């Protein structure tokens, strides 16, 4: 009835997420488990691993144009600015976002790339590591913790949100929807119009129950367990977002990429 | 101004 509409935004979100992100969390637990007919991804546990992994991961490429923690960062941060490009294609697929005020919309992705940013990390991590360079290679947690300040700390909360967060057990189709209403939140700071964004939520909201009774009928309160997960998150961004300002001031032979920027300034 | 986030919205 009402239903047969919430499971076509379901599935319309599902493809156009398909399309948006090109390493899915399938592909990605695939990979990590060697459930795939692919080579195994190059381990970098340390200095003299990167440097012997440099060819299967592709390192040089990221500097055509330094230190070791730096080089990893700017790593991090070529992916992040993708990352943020596909968060962006995604949002404009969400029915009704496009027709939002632009100031908006641009609202909208800055608070909520960060949030999105920790999930689809949580797909590429288990407890020791994560997926880097396309699944061609994995560095360990150890290895990103053993660098020097303020580089050693950077990633760390991102694994400990990410092993709670991976305990749900989201697929693709559940983390689709459950992306889509952390983007239409309609209490970001600077918003114009509220309403039509908490019209567009409401209806997101009501599909991602939907989704997870049928997806997860074993799971009770599912849906329960991921918005506390979701209001986690948001205050766990925020300390993410300090971190940043810290290292871009603090770091000198350091260029933080211009979008990052953009999605840095003026942000708690 | 978010000049990149612009761009890629409207393109
Ligand atoms: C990291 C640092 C800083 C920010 N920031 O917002 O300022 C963000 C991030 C970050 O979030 N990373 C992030 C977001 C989403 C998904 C992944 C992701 O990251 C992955 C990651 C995490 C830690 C370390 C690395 C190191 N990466 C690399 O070394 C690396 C090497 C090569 C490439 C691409 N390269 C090879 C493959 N070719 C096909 C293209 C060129 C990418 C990363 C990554």
């Amino acid at each position: 009835p009402e239903s047969a509409d919430l499971r076509a935004l379901a599935k319309h979100l599902y493809d156009s997420y398909i399309k948006s992100f090109p390493l899915t969390k399938a592909k990605a637990r695939a990979i990590l488990t060697g459930k795939t007919t692919d080579k195994s991804p190059f381990v970098i546990y340390d200095m003299n691993s990167l440097m012997m992994g440099e060819d299967k991961i592709k390192f040089k490429h990221i500097t055509p144009l330094k230190e070791v923690a730096i080089r990893i960062f700017q790593g991090c941060q070529f992916r992040s600015v993708e990352a943020v490009q596909e968060i962006t294609e995604y949002a404009k697929s969400i029915p009704g976002f496009v027709n939002l005020d632009l100031n908006d919309q641009v609202t909208l992705l800055k608070y909520g790339v960060h949030e999105i940013i920790y999930t689809m990390l949580a797909s590429l991590m288990n407890k020791d590591g994560v997926l880097i360079s396309e699944g061609q290679g994995f560095m360990t947690r150890e290895f990103l913790k053993s660098l020097r300040k303020p580089f050693g700390d950077f990633m760390e909360p991102k694994f400990e949100f990410a092993v709670k967060f991976n305990a749900l057990e989201l697929d693709d189709s559940d983390l689709a929807i459950f992306i889509a209403v952390i983007i239409l939140s309609g209490d970001r700071p600077g918003l114009l119009n509220v309403k039509p964004i908490e019209d567009i939520q409401d209806n997101l909201l009501q599909a991602l129950e939907l989704q997870l009774k049928l997806n997860h009928p074993e799971s009770s309160q599912l849906f329960a367990k991921l918005l506390q997960k979701m209001t986690d998150l948001r205050q766990i961004v925020t300390e993410h977002v300090q971190l940043l300002q810290v290292i871009k001031k603090t770091e000198t032979d350091m260029s933080l990429h211009p979008l990052l920027q953009e999605i840095y300034k003026d942000l708690y | 101004r978010h000049k990149i986030l612009h761009r890629l919205l409207q393109e």
